[PDB]
């Protein structure tokens, strides 16, 4: 019925992962409840001593130190079981964040891409830990919730039946209170969370927009929007909270009550008012001392439970973002076992051709295009015609279900592991992801040699300003290469390509915003590199595509033209038109 | 702790919320400690007394005293989870407007910092941690600090002897105690947050460059560091909750070293009384019960170093200098606007030259303007400077005869009318993505913009309510350009500023775009800036230019006329 309920059975049934500790922290909470009640019991014993039979304190060592060596136990038991705690929490977390990471691996670039890197951080590191509380203190506490309470009474009934049902008798009144008025405002604080976030997200709205907000002179009516989107929120929670907060009233109301009920069943028992409740055998002080100490502890258990409220809340507005993550339908693309035999270049072959997203959405159209071994290829065309899903898609990152034969061989055939081997590419966007500018070039092979190191930077001209950095070749990129400019970020780019050789090389507008010079320094390297083997690049500078062999005209996801450039510049087709508006950018 | 003092000025606008809330949490702690009090105290007192006090008890006086004290604490808890509930969100709104206001001015210059989307999300969580101040702090401590009075007073009326050493053991764990595990937990904080930044570091580089990896075969020896990220950031957070189990175990400790002194020392006397009947219960039930009022202590301390970072780094950001300021003067907008410019930089130098002498443009009250730049070559940086996002160094900007600076804000928005090459989608609803120009217009009116500039598509599902941004319904460059255009024809100011107008887009709607401005925006003078030689000859005076110094200018004949440096551009590259 109610999402909250689906999100709180998903996380229970990841809470498997550590169920040792969960059962470990439930056998402690137990002890602590014999600990609980045996400290009552030394409490009441001491205090009738020293009351009814006016006992000094001095001949009263041995039910003192027993009183303090129960204490001593009950603080090592907390200690215990708070470590235990963390111990549950610790290893579901570890494995759902295994979980997120190997299904997000698999699915590949095709799909994390989908949403900016802070919304994966967001997901993996943010809220994965917010559930750990509600495994480390909330689950541990509602297992404590029904031990402790029902050992209570257990401990007060042999001594006094009447004790025992002033407590057993709230026992399941309390449930059916924050049940029947509860469960009705549970989901409804579920959804109070998702505004209170929704309304963080239109604060950051506003901030990202401010230099929109500037121009257009609309910064006193958007602080305005922020008091009324504030005001909507509080107005629309605090009516919710109204019932609630309820639960909270109600439970402080039945350990008042009980309290009070036992404190006027032993107080006047003592006065001869009531004469039940006993065996026969007479009310004690001890009697009513046990109960009444013990009585706070029957409701303690579930006064912490509010206590750590928010640990459950802000764990299932975790498992509704992780639940939906895990469970949601990918087209990863068909992977097989076969390897190519030679390391020449390869031949490329298509035959209705339909690349496919991850999530099912065709990406290019019927392709029936065919690249011979050793030839270089450009793709042209207008955004979004489908020029990088070709590349992701013979990079093995998208599904295709037409023909894709490498050297005669289908793609899906073909091993990923090995046929990336047989693969350099160089992307539109630079992503050095190691630590420093020479772990980044050596990510192809680390273990290469010092002399094959400084042919690639020099071949992809790194060389000419690595003086310029301040520690040379050992100089860190940081976080997204922010050191280095893009120009020159794009060149340790293409050393990384050029380490190694392969037998098909993907340029996906390696010179696209990059400054006038490493222009030069990236197509002087990458126009000797096209001729070593077979060659795939994506490209809008149209007017140095003149030694190159083939030239596809790619729209709306289909090759629409093919041919030279001595021949497609005069036809005064698609790639005419294309051209003609290139010749405007200075 | 002296950088809460801003924020502790803004408590002054709820200040009979934040303190009923206070209040409330206090008595609510106060009857949960009276409750047993009396109610231990009666089982003593009624013990002694036996049958033979039956008649002689006068038990009406604690009846009145346990329904009082049981109605307090179910009402006193409802109403104070109530009333701090709606004090929190009231310094949340009053936190994000103050935080908005401040970061405003400074909007441009000032809050462009490295990764600006990065920060604003840094931004955003701050603000969140400075309103748990209240309630995860504040109440806690204070809650905490005027129950351990009220008992030490009120218990003095019986022991001075019994009522300090009670009290004075509470206090001492509330002024010494939080402060030593802060202290001792400082250091398991510190490379606790270093080793979070650092897993955000190799997990967003392993992510964004997961093309990167699984091509060149390193995308399992990367995430094999990423893991073992994770173990020491998961061992420092397993030392973290090693120190959190000692200050549950010494809070227990000591609410046991108070009973057993409570018990110990009460039965040699409570007062001059030299056996103490039914006050042993009353001292022994109240170290039992006053000891709820220490349990959030520890860790409130535990938060204020948190929401202290975060004061920091929200007063960096808000206590900055707005570099420009608008005078406060009334002034009437004209319907024809006359730039000028003399002597200003139009492009950031570029390779320290300092010789850069600032070009001496002149838009006349009507005309069209193209300034044709290179690119790459250095970024223009002259509608920033022509919408006073900061003050031209180089010489004066003139606007209509008057300097720009002696204008008002609200009147040099309302002349200037620019569409940025980033322009935003709110997520908001379409309307409120285009009320944003005017804030007051026809609905049909605002419908009639999308059908004229070429957004009719918008209109088919939902139009004008429809969700943009992150609720839905992203839009591409080429429609959302026309979004941009659409604002500055609301927007109906006389000087447009065309900021890279018709840049990554396709021949088709590139076309369709300069035609809108040249029949939109006849009336009004729009200086555009392109470096694309596209419907440049219905732009008069045409301003080409390179290293920042105007090489010649004229309308599109006379360029082409004299075979200067815009000839090349036609007739070669
Ligand atoms: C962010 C800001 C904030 C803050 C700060 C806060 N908050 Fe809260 N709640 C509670 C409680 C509480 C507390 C106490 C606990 C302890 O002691 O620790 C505290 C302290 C706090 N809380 C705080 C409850 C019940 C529980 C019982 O008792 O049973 C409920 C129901 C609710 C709800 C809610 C909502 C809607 C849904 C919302 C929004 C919100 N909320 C918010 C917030
Ligand atoms: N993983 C994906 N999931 C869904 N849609 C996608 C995905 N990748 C690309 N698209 C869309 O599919 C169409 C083709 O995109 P793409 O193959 O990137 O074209 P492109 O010509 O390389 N674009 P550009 O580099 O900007 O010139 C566009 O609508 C893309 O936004
Ligand atoms: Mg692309």
């Amino acid at each position: 019925k109610s999402r909250q309920k689906e999100l709180t059975r998903w996380l229970k049934q990841q809470s498997v992962i550590s169920q040792r500790w969960l059962n470990i922290s439930r056998l402690l909470g137990f002890v602590s409840g014999i600990l609980i009640i045996a400290q009552a019991w030394f409490m009441a014993r001491i205090l009738q001593h020293m009351i009814m039979e006016n006992i000094p304190r001095e001949a009263l060592l041995l039910p003192f130190t027993l009183l303090v060596l129960t204490f001593v136990l009950r603080a090592w038991v907390v200690w215990l079981r708070e470590r235990v705690g963390y111990h549950a929490g610790q290893h579901i977390r570890f494995a759902i964040r295994r979980q997120v990471l190997d299904r997000l691996q698999q699915a590949g670039p095709a799909w994390i891409q989908g949403k900016p890197a802070g919304s994966w951080a967001t997901l993996v590191l943010e809220q994965i830990d917010d559930m750990h509380d509600y495994y480390a203190r909330y689950l541990p506490q509602m297992a404590l919730a029904v031990s402790v309470p029902l050992l209570i009474v257990v401990a007060i009934f042999p001594s006094n039946w009447a004790a025992a049902l002033i407590l057993l008798g709230t026992a399941p009144l309390i449930p059916l209170f924050m049940a029947l008025v509860g469960m009705g405002a549970a989901d409804a604080n579920r959804r109070n969370f998702l505004a209170l976030a929704r309304l963080s997200g239109h604060f950051l709205d506003r901030l990202r927009g401010m230099e929109t907000l500037r121009i257009f002179g609309r910064g006193e009516a958007e602080i305005e929007s922020i008091r009324s989107a504030s005001e909507d929120f509080r107005q629309r929670t605090m009516e919710v909270l109204r019932l609630a907060f309820l639960s909270s009233g109600i439970l402080e109301f039945f350990t008042s009550l009980s309290i009070a009920l036992v404190a006027v069943y032993f107080g006047f028992s003592y006065l001869g008012e009531l004469d039940f409740g006993h065996y026969d055998t007479g009310v004690t002080l001890a009697a009513g001392f046990l109960a009444l100490i013990l009585a706070p502890e029957f409701f303690q258990p579930l006064r912490d439970l509010g206590t750590f409220y928010h640990a459950k809340a802000q764990a299932v507005g975790a498992a509704d973002s992780l639940k939906t993550f895990m469970e949601t339908p990918l087209a990863h693309p068909q992977r097989g076992e076969a390897e190519l035999a030679s390391t020449d270049p390869v031949t490329i072959e298509a035959e209705e051709l339909f690349i496919t997203s991850p999530e099912g959405k065709t990406l290019a159209g019927p392709l029936n295009f065919t690249l011979p071994a050793g030839q270089r290829a450009v793709l042209v065309g207008r955004s979004g015609s489908g020029k990088s899903s070709l590349l992701n898609a013979l990079s093995g990152f998208l599904s295709y279900q037409g023909s894709l034969r490498i050297n005669g061989i289908e793609l899906r055939d073909l091993s990923p592991e090995s046929w990336r081997k047989h693969l350099s590419w160089v992307g539109q966007n630079p992503q050095l992801p190691a630590a420093t500018l020479r772990d980044n070039v050596l990510l192809a092979r680390p273990d290469a040699s010092e002399q094959e190191l400084q042919a690639a930077l020099d071949n992809a001209w790194v060389s000419e300003f690595l003086p310029l950095l301040p520690q040379g070749v050992d100089t860190p990129v940081g976080d997204q290469a922010a050191r280095l400019s893009v120009g020159q970020a794009q060149r340790v780019a293409v050393a990384r390509a050029l380490l190694n050789p392969c037998s098909l090389l993907l340029l996906d507008e390696p010179a696209a915003s990059l400054d006038a010079h490493s222009e030069q320094r990236v197509m002087e390297a990458l126009n000797a590199a096209s001729l070593r083997q077979t060659t795939l690049m994506v490209t809008h500078q149209l007017e140095d595509l003149a030694d190159w062999d083939v030239i596809w005209v790619m729209q709306d996801g289909r090759i629409i033209e093919q041919g030279r450039y001595a021949e497609l510049s005069v036809a005064g087709g698609p790639f005419a038109t294309l051209l003609a508006h290139r010749q405007e950018e200075i | 702790m002296r950088a809460l003092l801003p924020y502790l000025a803004l408590y002054k606008r709820h200040k009979w919320m934040l303190s009923l809330g206070i209040v409330l949490a206090i008595v609510t702690l106060l009857a949960s400690i009276g409750l047993l009090t009396l109610s231990g105290w009666f089982l003593s007192a009624s013990a002694v007394a036996g049958v033979a006090g039956l008649y002689s008890f006068n038990y009406m006086l604690p009846a009145a005293g346990v329904r009082g004290a049981a109605i307090t604490r179910t009402a006193g808890r409802y109403f104070e989870r109530l009333v701090s509930h709606d004090a929190t969100f009231r310094v949340l709104q009053h936190l994000r407007i103050y935080t908005f206001s401040k970061l405003l001015p400074l909007s441009p210059a000032g809050l462009a910092r490295y990764r600006q989307g990065e920060l604003l999300n840094r931004v955003v969580a701050d603000v969140d941690t400075l309103d748990h101040l209240y309630l995860r702090v504040i109440s806690p401590l204070v809650g905490a600090f005027v129950v351990i009075m009220v008992v030490t007073i009120g218990l003095s009326f019986l022991d001075f002897t019994l009522a300090f050493t009670l009290g004075g053991i509470m206090l001492l764990t509330l002024f010494l105690m939080p402060p030593l595990f802060y202290r001792a937990g400082k250091s398991t904080g510190q490379n606790l947050t270093h080793l979070r930044g650092q897993y955000r570091q190799q997990l967003t580089a392993w992510l964004q460059g997961q093309a990167e990896l699984t091509i060149f075969g390193a995308s399992d020896r990367y995430r094999t560091q990423l893991e073992n990220t994770e173990i020491q950031w998961l061992e420092a957070q397993r030392r973290q909750s090693e120190l959190t189990a000692l200050s549950q175990a010494i809070m227990l400790l000591i609410g046991a070293l108070a009973v057993i002194l409570m018990l110990w020392m009460a039965s040699g006397g409570v007062g001059g009384n030299a056996q103490p009947g039914a006050l042993i219960a009353l001292f022994v039930f109240c170290a039992l019960a006053a000891f709820e009022a220490l349990a959030p202590v520890t860790g409130a301390f535990q938060h204020l170093g948190q929401v202290i970072a975060s004061a920091v780094r929200i007063s960096d950001l808000t206590d900055q200098k707005p570099e420009v300021t608008f005078p406060d003067t009334q002034t009437r907008v004209a319907d024809r606007v006359s730039l000028t410019l003399r002597d200003v930089q139009f492009t950031y130098p570029e390779q320290s030259q300092q010789a850069l002498k600032g070009i001496s443009l002149q838009v006349n009250a009507g005309e069209h303007i193209a300034i044709l730049g290179r690119t790459g070559c250095g970024k223009s940086t002259l509608l920033q400077q022509l919408t006073r996002a900061w003050d031209p160094q180089q010489g004066e900007i003139l606007l209509n005869d008057s300097p720009i600076a002696s204008l008002n804000e609200a009147a040099l928005r309302q002349t200037i009318s620019v569409v940025p090459q980033r322009v935003h989608l709110f997520s908001a609803t379409l309307r409120d993505n285009l009320l944003l120009a005017s804030p007051g217009s026809s609905d049909e009116a605002l419908s009639e913009i999308l059908r004229r500039v070429g957004l009719e598509k918008l209109l088919e599902d939902a139009g004008l309510n429809s969700w943009l941004g992150e609720g839905g319904r992203q839009l591409s460059g080429g429609e959302l350009r026309r979004l941009a255009i659409a604002r500055a024809l609301l927007h109906d100011a006389p000087l447009v500023l065309l900021d890279e107008p018709t840049e990554g887009l396709d021949a088709t709607t590139e076309s369709q775009i300069l035609e809108l401005l040249a029949e939109m925006m006849r009336e009004k003078t729009v200086l555009m800036v392109t470096h694309r030689l596209r419907g440049l000859s219905r732009f008069q005076q045409i301003i080409v230019m390179d290293n920042g110094q105007i090489i010649e200018q004229g309308t599109h004949a006379e360029l082409l006329a004299r075979q200067g440096r815009y000839y090349q551009f036609k007739q070669g590259l």
